[PDB]
């Protein structure tokens, strides 16, 4: 048989379905759905007693541009996947299926636009996992940016325009910057590849350089303070689909980005300069969480809430403990489940419903909501940190590393606990507590979508609160790979 | 039982095979750096077939005396 | 070829009418393609760069000038393409874009001047192609004579480009009263670190730069650009740029200069800055064209300088010619015609494009992000070597400034792309009239290759490392 | 759900019996917001038309065989019975439903059922077991961690270099490796660490 | 069951552009790490069950057990192999 | 280091900007478009004059003042020039977020132009290209653009410092019992 033949019936398949019947959103989901089960065959294939990279393939290669290489001169792209990579996989393919249909019945025009641009970020990101050298990583990091500028100004909100130049603006000035880390590593070098760059020491002074533009980039697109001002407006102002995505996986590309470019090389310009990540990281929280009290839209508080969890992470990943790199992961996907849930409450439910997110409208959605008064107080105590959720191990772990490098900063930033309280319960009592508002007429309760999508969300992060030593046997290795102690 | 990874020998012996490689191109672009910047002759570098640097000038009153090494 | 192609041409032009010069154009496109097909095996003598010296030491050959060579005849294909077929059969478009009858000797002979500037190894022959490309440049600003903006952009062109010219004859001369030459293979280590020579040089590099719109003296070239035809622009502000940077490229005349580097840097702050108020388009694009030239100018500081250079120009030459050509696609919706010479002015007038024509607005967001230099796109691999070059040379503030004049020059591209996927009232339902398939099929394969021409890097450089090192 | 079940002269017929009728958003309002408005024989009608939503008018091997003009006309004809079926389903709040017996089908309150949405069967069949297959897969690739390895090799260790432990009885040999591991040493970092020794 | 028990390779015996040979040192750096921690966790075990036993006479009983976890928790834990990979203690 | 002539440089400094501003106050003479004389280029120059000599002074004298107090020759120098000029050209908005901002901004900048060398040149025998690169051969002394597969942990531990898991021998070797 043949390759083309194969992909030529799926082309052939989705021509026709496009003719018979004008959408592309089933073939869509289709493909989510069979994407998702290769990924969990490739899970079931996969050596948990082995710390090397598998699953490789190369692209653009020099004697096959067009296929995979078999060359002993390697000078394409290289890729496969490490326990670490997996996990982000696993979420990504969890989260595109629901992001596509979280957003089934409100867009009524020009849908397949929005269905296959919120299908390609999503196949970037996977890509964006799936990548072995600086270059590829880089090229399917920035090549979200154009999609999400287009998606965002066609189908966003009021403010879309705004949102749409920050979304690429602060982003490429960020990713320049690693770029220029990127092209010094390369130069220096010769080689660019995530596989026998822990072999290259590099000297201390110009390692202290590179590290500057990579974390100059993880800053932008953490995000961490002083440069977290975008999110908000973004998260907000964009599609539901888009905060999603964003929130769940392009906010943890950067915690991917530390634990694969970043500690494995430069491991001492990390250990002197990670005093500095730990300022940054407790300002992070602790005013970002303080600005989240005193904010009127309901989708922008919960994208001021991802801003602090993901600093405790940063805190998590940059603590040189192997308990603080698992705490981080699993904050990053506990949060890539919880995050999206309550986006959709925020922004497919009520935005569906009354097409305002200024709280002072919003009271009372427990007397002819209250299904979705149980989705908000779960999401919420979730959110905030209560056990047997994966926020609550994440947390925990982070801030155990944390204490361990810095006793005095990793302490303090334990207040995170109080202030998510403060500002996500600030809002569920408002929202479930009191008289049903005046302004706002009675609808339908959660659908059986909603429902169905705040499910999978909920279970999610319930089975790894309650059992999160299941994911352990992809990250037994990378919790002591990027451990720098004589 | 329906677990079939790849055992760990292979995986090492394919992602060494990957390395090899990657460092096989590392040492051709060290190399092609090097043979580039390199001085070139006369020949490859200006004129292959009249090769002598040394100018004959004119010759409509070419005075004896007037060369010189 | 070209000269035949001159003297074939200047004939049969005399001994036709005004009715047959589209179908003259037609003709000679064909013939350019022919010869890029049938002569391309020439690249055989330059294996392992193996250089040639032609007409005594007049004219210099190698695998740099043979391939910018290719690139002008490309670029001469794809604008005689524009001019010899109409775009609609329309008595609009027959009013529009109409020929004039000497404009494609002109052509022709000022892609003479371009490649015996590029191929010049004697300052003889570097003035008298300099020379043979403004004067046919000049006419072809004021070939349209109907335009009183076309014929004043001649004169000024006529005047500033004289000026230039007095000063690189000034440098030529200055440089044979030093040395007695007009020859820069008669400089050597030795040489230069012996006599200070500096002063010649940098007034030959900017008496040559100064002619390509190089800040501070960019605003008589950018109005030029403004007040010409749009088919007359998209060559006059493309192919001197080529010739003159190829040859400072090949001739290492500004190795460490502090004046190019000065002068680089305030053309990327202004080209990047000025363009930011632009309400028109040929301006915005002027001041593209005027960044680029900087992030050129950079690479005049190296030593070791073909393969960033040769990618970055390419490049910039397909999303030149694709913009532009996006732009003159866009006329049939644009509500208002301004001009007979510049149908379309402000970008305003592409507001709503998407519901007219979306996959046109695809090419624009491609191409739009190329110039920004967005991955996998091919302006990134661009910038990535320039910035490799400059980096691996030490220019660590001009890089920063690269990057900043990356990022204030989206905003003026954005402008673009913003205004284009806006809605708009009154769109397009239905029209009878299609336009050409011989110019959609070229602007979809240079929006091809700026979207998938990542693929061949790896081989790309293979044959670099063969025929250039 | 059918293999071949096209039929053009329908299709072909249904196009202009469904341009007389008035447009899908103000059928069943007549511009007064009331469904009373509308007559009670367009009214019948237009139920169905819509219930004709809801049947297989196409399978597999005619959308992957027939040719475009045929595609677009049950594409846009379709369109009009979705929009059709789900207006009156909004402003009217009943669905049609066609009796076993009697050939008369009008709009009903019954919606206890006879209704699916069209994303249940992708992911109620394809996407939630496979999240259950990877919890599956989860638990049991547990067993392969580093912890339980560990364990058994330095139990293996101790029996090695203590081969009497194993002579002694069955339930008594664990006791006996812990206290040997409390004892000794079994790891081998430090002899690793060859450079080190000074 | 097929109990793996692969070999031990080092650091400081090896050629880095050998790469089987550094990830063996690397995944036999690990594993002896985390025998180090299940050797802990024997102790730890044990004093918990003297613990429970004795319970008033645990201060005499299960001191030297104590002092030893406490002894051992500081050094066996997982450090991670970068630090002696790219760092030659003999110079 | 070796030590700068503040007041003979600055009064070099003065000079300069007083030409520069004369050039320019000219330029925009000739440039401009109202009736204008040979009066007007000293009363109708928008304080292109002073501002050539106070940012010529202010740049100049901060320069050489700090390389003095710090005793050292590095970037910092050309930060507090920058703030200096900057304080300079912001004393001319006659506001103070405005004077501050201009002062704070302008010192990063030309302390971002020291760090990188004080140079829109390259230095080009400390470039990437004419420095020795690539794997150092034979334990000799790693320079910058050199790479290493394996460092001295002397040179960790001074480089780093003691603490927070950076030892100056291993763990397992150092509570190795000695058997
Ligand atoms: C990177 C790595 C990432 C790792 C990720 C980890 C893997 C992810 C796994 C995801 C699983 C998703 C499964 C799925 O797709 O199901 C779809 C489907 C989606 O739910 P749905 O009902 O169809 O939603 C639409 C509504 O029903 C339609 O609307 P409605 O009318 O039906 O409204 C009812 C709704 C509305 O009510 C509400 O509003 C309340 C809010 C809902 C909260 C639900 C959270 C779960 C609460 C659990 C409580 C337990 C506390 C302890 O309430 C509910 O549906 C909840 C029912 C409560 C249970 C009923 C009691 C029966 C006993 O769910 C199921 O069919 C059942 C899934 C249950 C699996 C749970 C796992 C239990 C394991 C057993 C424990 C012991 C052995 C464990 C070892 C296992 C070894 C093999
Ligand atoms: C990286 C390069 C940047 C690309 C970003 C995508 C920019 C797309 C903007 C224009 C657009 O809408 O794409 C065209 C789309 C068809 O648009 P559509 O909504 O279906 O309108 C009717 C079409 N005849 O056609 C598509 O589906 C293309 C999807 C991309
Ligand atoms: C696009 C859709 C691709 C879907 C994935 C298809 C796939 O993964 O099939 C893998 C197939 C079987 O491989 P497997 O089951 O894992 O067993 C390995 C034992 N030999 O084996 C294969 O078919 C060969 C491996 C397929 C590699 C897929 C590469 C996809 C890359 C898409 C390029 C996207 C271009 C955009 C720019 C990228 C820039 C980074
Ligand atoms: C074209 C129109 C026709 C009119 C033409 C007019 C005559 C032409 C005049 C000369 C040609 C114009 C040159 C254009 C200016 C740019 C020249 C240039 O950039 O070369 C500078 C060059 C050093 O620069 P560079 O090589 O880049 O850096 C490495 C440094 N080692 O090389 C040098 O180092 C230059 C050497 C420095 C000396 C410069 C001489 C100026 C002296 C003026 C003193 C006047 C007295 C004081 C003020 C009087 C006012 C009252
Ligand atoms: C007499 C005694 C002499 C004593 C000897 C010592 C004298 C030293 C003299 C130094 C030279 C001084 C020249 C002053 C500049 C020329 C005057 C001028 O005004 O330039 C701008 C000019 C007219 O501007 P104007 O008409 O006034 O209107 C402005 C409204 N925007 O319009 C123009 O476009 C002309 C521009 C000329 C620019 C020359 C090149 C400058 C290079 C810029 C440096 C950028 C580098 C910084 C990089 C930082 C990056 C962040
Ligand atoms: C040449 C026509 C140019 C017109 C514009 C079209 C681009 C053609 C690129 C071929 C270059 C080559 O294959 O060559 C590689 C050249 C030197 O090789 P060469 O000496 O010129 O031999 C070529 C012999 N030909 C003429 C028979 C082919 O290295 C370079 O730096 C090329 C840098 C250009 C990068 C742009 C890539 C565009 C994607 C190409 C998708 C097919
Ligand atoms: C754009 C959509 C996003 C999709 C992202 C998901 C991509 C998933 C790809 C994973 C599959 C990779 O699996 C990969 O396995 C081996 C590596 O040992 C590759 O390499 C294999 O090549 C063949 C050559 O005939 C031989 O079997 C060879 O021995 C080798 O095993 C395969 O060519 C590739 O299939
Ligand atoms: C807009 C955001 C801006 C933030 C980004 C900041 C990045 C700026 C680059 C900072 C790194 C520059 O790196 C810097 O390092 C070395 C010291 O290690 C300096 O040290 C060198 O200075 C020069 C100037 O005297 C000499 O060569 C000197 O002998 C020394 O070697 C270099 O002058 C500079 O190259
Ligand atoms: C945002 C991140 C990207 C920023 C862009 C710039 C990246 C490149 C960083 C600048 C490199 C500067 O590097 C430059 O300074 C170092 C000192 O630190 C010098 O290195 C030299 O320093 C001298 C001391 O003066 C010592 O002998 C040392 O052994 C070495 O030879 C080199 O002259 C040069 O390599």
């Amino acid at each position: 048989m043949f390759l083309t033949s194969i992909l030529l019936s799926s082309l052939y398949l989705f021509n026709r379905i496009l003719a018979w019947q004008g959408n592309v959103k089933h073939f869509y989901l289709f493909a989510s759905n069979l994407l998702l089960l290769f990924i969990v065959v490739l899970y079931i294939n996969f050596n948990t007693f082995s710390n090397s990279f598998q699953f490789n393939f190369e692209l653009f290669n020099s004697l096959n541009p067009f296929g995979l290489s078999n060359s002993d001169i390697s000078n394409g792209l290289l890729f496969g996947i490490d326990g670490l990579s997996l996990t982000f996989i696993l979420l990504t393919v969890l989260l595109i299926p629901l992001t596509l249909l979280g957003n089934w019945y409100n867009i009524n025009f020009n849908s397949n636009l929005y269905y296959t641009l919120v299908l390609a970020i999503g196949l970037v990101i996977l890509l964006n996992f799936w990548a072995l050298d600086y270059i590829s990583f880089y090229i399917l990091f920035e090549a979200t940016l154009p999609l999400l500028f287009i998606l965002i100004h066609i189908y966003g909100s009021s403010d879309s325009e705004r949102a749409s130049f920050y979304v690429l603006m602060f982003t490429l000035s960020g990713s320049l910057f690693m770029l220029l880390s990127i092209v010094v590593i390369s130069i220096v070098l010769n080689t660019t590849n995530f596989i026998n760059h822990n072999l290259f020491v590099l000297s201390l002074d110009l390692q202290t350089i590179i590290w500057l533009g990579l974390f100059i980039a993880i800053m932008v697109k953490t995000p961490l303070f002083p440069i977290h001002v975008w999110l908000p407006v973004v998260h907000s102002e964009s599609p539901l689909a888009g905060s999603m995505i964003l929130a769940g996986l392009i906010l943890k590309l950067a915690l991917y980005a530390i634990l694969r470019l970043l500690l494995p090389l430069l491991c001492e310009a990390q250990i002197l300069y990670t005093p500095m990540i730990y300022i940054i990281s407790l300002l992070t929280i602790i005013l970002t969480s303080l600005a989240t009290l005193r904010q009127i839209d309901l989708k922008v508080i919960i994208a001021y809430s991802s801003i602090s969890h993901m600093g405790i992470a940063i805190l998590g990943v940059c603590s040189n403990t192997s308990l603080g790199i698992y705490g981080s992961i699993v904050l990053g996907v506990a949060h890539g489940f919880v995050s999206p849930a309550l986006f959709l409450i925020v922004g497919g439910i009520l935005y569906d419903r009354y097409h305002i997110r200024i709280v002072n409208y919003y009271k009372g959605l427990t007397t002819y909501m209250p299904q979705l008064a149980t989705y908000i107080i779960i999401l919420s105590f979730a959110n905030i940190g209560t056990p047997l959720t994966g926020n609550f191990t994440g947390e925990f772990l982070s801030l155990q590393g944390g204490f361990i490098r810095n006793p005095i900063i990793g302490g303090i930033s334990c207040i995170s606990v109080l202030l998510a309280a403060i500002y996500q319960l600030k809002l569920t009592n408002k929202l479930t507590g009191g008289i049903s508002s005046i302004y706002m007429h009675r609808t339908n309760d959660v659908t059986i979508r909603e429902k169905f999508i705040m499910n999978i969300l909920i279970i999610s992060t319930l089975i790894i609160g309650i059992c999160p030593q299941i994911m352990y046997n992809l990250l037994y290795w990378t919790v002591n790979n990027y451990i720098y102690i004589i | 039982t329906f677990f079939h990874p790849k055992s760990r020998e292979d995986i090492l012996n394919e992602e060494a095979k990957i390395v090899q490689a990657l460092n096989n191109q590392r040492e051709l672009t060290i190399k092609m750096h090097e043979l580039k910047r390199e001085e070139k002759d006369y020949a490859h570098s200006y004129s292959p077939l009249f090769s002598d640097p040394v100018p004959q000038g004119g010759s409509i009153g070419k005075a004896p005396g007037s060369s010189r090494e | 070829m070209l000269i035949l192609a001159i003297i074939s041409l200047i004939t049969f032009v005399s001994m036709s009418k005004l009715s047959d010069n589209r179908a003259i154009i037609r003709l000679i496109n064909i013939y350019l393609i022919l010869v890029l097909v049938l002569d391309s095996f020439l690249y055989l003598l330059f294996l392992n760069n193996q250089t040639y010296t032609v007409m005594g030491e007049l004219l210099i050959f190698n695998s740099f000038t043979f391939y910018i060579d290719m690139l002008i005849y490309f670029i001469m294909i794809v604008i005689s393409s524009l001019y010899g077929y109409n775009l609609y059969n329309n008595n609009l478009y027959k009013t529009l874009f109409e020929p004039k009858k000497e404009l494609i000797i002109l052509f022709l002979i000022n892609i003479l001047g371009a490649l015996l500037i590029v191929h010049s190894n004697d300052f003889i022959t570097l003035f008298v192609a300099i020379e043979l490309q403004s004067y046919s440049i000049y006419l072809i600003t004021a070939i349209y004579n109907s335009s009183y903006k076309a014929s004043k952009a001649s004169m000024l062109y006529f005047f500033m480009g004289g000026i230039l010219s007095i000063l690189i004859a000034y440098s030529i001369n200055t440089y044979y009263s030093v040395l007695n030459s007009y020859t820069l293979h008669s400089l050597d280590s030795l040489i230069i670190n012996t006599l200070d020579l500096n002063l010649i040089l940098i007034a030959l590099s900017l008496g040559l730069l100064f002619k390509i719109g190089i800040a501070p003296l960019h605003k008589w070239l950018i109005s030029i650009y403004e007040n010409t035809p749009i088919l007359i622009t998209i060559y006059i502000s493309l192919i001197p740029k080529i010739s003159i940077l190829s040859y400072l490229v090949l001739s290492n005349i500004s190795i460490n200069s502090l004046v190019i580097s000065i002068l680089a840097i305030l053309t990327l702050l202004v080209g990047s800055v000025g363009g930011l108020l632009q309400i028109k388009i040929k301006r915005l694009l002027a001041f593209s064209g005027l960044t680029n030239a900087g992030y050129m100018m950079l690479l005049l500081l190296l030593n070791n300088n073909e393969f960033s250079y040769l990618y970055y120009i390419t490049q910039y030459s397909i999303s030149h010619l694709a913009i532009f050509m996006i732009i003159i696609f866009s006329i049939y919706y644009i509500n208002y015609i301004n001009n007979q010479y510049n149908p379309i002015i402000y970008v305003n007038q592409l507001k709503g494009l998407i519901h007219d024509n979306a996959y046109l607005v695809l090419s624009m967001a491609i191409v739009v992000f190329s110039f920004i230099g967005i991955p996998p796109l091919l302006g990134f691999f661009g910038k990535l070597n320039i910035l490799m070059s400059i980096l691996n040379n030490g220019y660590y503030f001009i890089s920063i400034v690269l990057i900043v004049a990356s990022l204030i020059s989206a905003l003026y591209y954005l402008y673009l792309l913003n205004v284009s996927i806006q809605d708009k009232n009154n769109i397009l339902i239905n029209s009878n009239e299609t336009v050409s398939s011989v110019l959609s099929y070229i602007l979809s394969s240079l929006i091809i290759l700026i979207t998938f021409g990542f693929i061949y890097n790896s081989l790309i450089i293979d044959i670099f490392n063969v025929y250039f090192n | 759900f059918a293999l071949r079940a096209y039929n053009e002269e329908k299709e072909l017929a249904l196009k202009q019996r469904l341009s007389q009728l008035p447009p899908p958003g103000k059928a069943f309002v007549t511009a007064e917001g009331e469904p009373r408005p509308a007559k009670e024989a367009e009214l019948a009608e237009l139920a169905e038309i819509a219930a004709l939503y809801k049947t297989d008018r196409v399978g597999i091997l005619d959308i992957l065989l027939l040719g475009n003009k045929h595609a677009r006309l049950y594409r846009d004809n379709t369109a009009l019975l979705k929009d059709y079926y789900y207006n009156g389903r909004r402003i009217l709040d009943k669905i049609p439903v066609k009796d076993k017996q009697t050939g008369k089908v009008t709009w009903e309150i019954k919606r206890e059922g006879a209704e699916k949405e069209d994303w249940v069967n992708q992911m109620y069949f394809l996407y939630a077991p496979s999240l259950i297959l990877l919890l599956i897969v989860m638990v049991y690739k547990s067993r392969e961690d580093i912890t339980f390895w560990a364990k058994k090799e330095l139990d293996q260790r101790v029996l090695d270099k203590h081969p009497e432990i194993n002579d002694a009885p069955e339930n008594e040999r664990d006791a006996l490796i812990v206290e040997r591991i409390i004892a000794g040493d079994y790891d081998k970092l430090a002899s690793l660490q060859k450079k080190a020794t000074p | 069951s097929e109990h793996q028990r692969p070999e031990l390779v080092s650091f400081d015996d090896i050629n880095y552009n050998d790469h089987k040979k550094v990830r063996e040192a690397q995944e036999s750096y690990t594993r002896e790490q985390f025998i180090r921690l299940e050797a802990l966790k024997t102790v730890r075990k044990a004093l918990e069950k003297c613990y429970e036993e004795s319970g008033p006479n645990h201060f005499e009983d299960c001191k030297n057990l104590a002092e030893q976890y406490l002894d051992m928790l500081p050094t066996h834990r997982l450090q991670g192999y970068l630090g002696y990979q790219r760092n030659d203690p003999s110079k | 280091f070796h030590p700068y002539n503040t007041l003979g440089l600055a009064t070099q400094s003065a000079m300069v900007g007083l030409g520069a501003g004369v050039v320019a106050a000219a330029a925009r003479n000739s440039l401009a478009t109202g009736p204008r004389n040979i009066l007007t280029t000293f009363s109708k120059s928008g304080g292109v004059v002073t501002i050539f000599t106070g940012a010529s002074i202010a740049y100049v004298f901060t320069y050489c003042s700090a390389a003095n107090l710090r005793e050292r020759k590095d970037g910092w120098n050309h930060m507090w020039a920058g703030a200096a000029t900057g304080a300079v050209l912001g004393a001319r908005t006659k506001l103070v977020p405005a004077f501050i901002g201009w002062t704070v901004l302008c010192g990063a900048a030309c302390g971002l132009f020291g760090w990188t060398g004080a140079r829109f040149n390259a230095d080009r025998k400390a470039s990437l290209e004419q420095s020795p690169k690539g794997f150092v051969q034979e334990d000799a002394h790693q320079t910058f653009w050199e790479v290493v597969h394996r460092r001295p942990l002397s040179l960790t531990v001074e480089q780093l410092g003691e603490g927070r898991g950076i030892n100056a021998v291993p763990i397992a070797t150092a509570t190795e019992a000695p058997n």
